């Protein structure tokens, strides 16, 4: 029963997955009004360097 | 950040949770989580409650600066708080940004 | 004259003949500076002689601070056993010194506007924007900075003696252009 709640929680969890995946899916068609896009896409991936660079400081 | 980790408290907590998890008491994803709370808690707690303002001067030995972190290490160096010296042979200094 | 032009800056380059890490030169020596997304390089200091050295992963290096020959060509010598102790197969090859720079005194006030109004095809002088002279020499070719107090500095040399054969053709024209 909650062994089949957490087996619904998996599926949940692939459909979460497919959600995230389709968002970045929709944001790499974006990558694929323009220019505030193009913006938010830059400051994006120049806060993920951030996190990369922390995280191999640590 | 998880720059204050290697602190007294920081490091009596991790040995703290150590030991817990050698005694099979928690698990280590939980310490972890209670980790997490520390580095929020001591983020907030050194941002908001202390005010006050300390100079250095001394002599530096080394200095290094990779993933935007400096790390010196300085040599016969004098930490000044108002009410008085601190004399110290060797201090090592990490900084994030 | 008995004025002799002091060396204050030696850039040169060499080849360490090898692909170098950046990352485990910049974790593991010390006094290095390495930020790839603003310069690609490491940037390392040593203190005898005083020198500062520009290290690429390619295996070039740039050596700026020195004051003489020798000590530009040990304290590349000296970077380049600082790489070769990392565990890097690093060499010396093809040595040269790139750009020379320094610096004299002639002891008098100089008219600067009257130097850059005879010698317009050399020269160029813009108080408002840089107070001092800069003149093009094209033999040897050297670049001179020539001020109102006196003080000359002369940059671009390969060798010394392009900085004293400069140094010995601006004279008489400085002493034909002295503030009395």
């Amino acid at each position: 029963v909650r062994a089949q709640l957490k087996f619904f929680e998996q599926l949940d969890q692939i459909e979460k997955q497919r959600k995230d995946e389709q968002e970045r899916e929709i944001l790499m068609r974006a990558a694929k009004l323009r220019l505030k896009q193009k913006a938010k896409e830059m400051q994006q991936q120049e806060l993920a360097q951030m996190r990369q660079r922390d995280a191999n400081l640590t | 950040y998880q720059l204050y980790r290697n602190t007294t408290l920081g490091n009596s907590l991790q040995e703290s949770l150590d030991e817990l998890i050698q005694s099979q008491q928690i698990t280590p994803q939980l310490a972890l989580q209670v980790l997490l709370q520390f580095d929020k808690a001591i983020n907030a707690a050194l941002a908001q409650r202390v005010r006050n303002r300390v100079n250095f001067r001394g002599s530096l030995n080394t200095y290094r600066f990779c993933d935007n972190v400096w790390t010196f290490v300085l040599n016969d160096v004098e930490f000044r708080e108002v009410t008085e010296l601190i004399k110290v042979d060797k201090v090592k200094i990490v900084a994030c940004d | 004259s008995g004025i002799v032009p002091q060396l204050q800056n030696i850039v040169s380059t060499v080849n360490l003949g090898c692909k170098l890490d950046l990352k485990t030169i910049a974790l593991r020596a010390r006094n290095a500076e390495y930020n790839p997304k603003r310069f690609a390089a490491v940037i390392m200091r040593i203190r005898e002689p005083r020198t500062t050295a520009l290290i690429f992963s390619s295996g070039k290096m740039v050596c700026t601070g020195a004051k003489s020959e020798e000590q530009s060509r040990l304290a590349a010598r000296k970077y380049a056993r600082v790489v070769q102790k990392l565990g890097f197969p690093a060499k010396f090859l093809d040595f040269k010194i790139q750009n020379m720079v320094g610096s004299c005194d002639v002891k008098f006030p100089i008219r600067l506007e009257g130097l850059v109004l005879t010698h317009q095809q050399f020269s160029s002088y813009e108080p408002e924007l840089f107070p001092g002279l800069i003149y093009r020499m094209i033999k040897p070719r050297i670049v001179l900075l020539i001020f109102v107090s006196g003080k000359v500095v002369l940059t671009g040399a390969k060798v010394r003696a392009e900085i004293y054969e400069a140094f010995e053709n601006i004279y008489p024209i400085l002493k034909g252009f002295r503030k009395t």
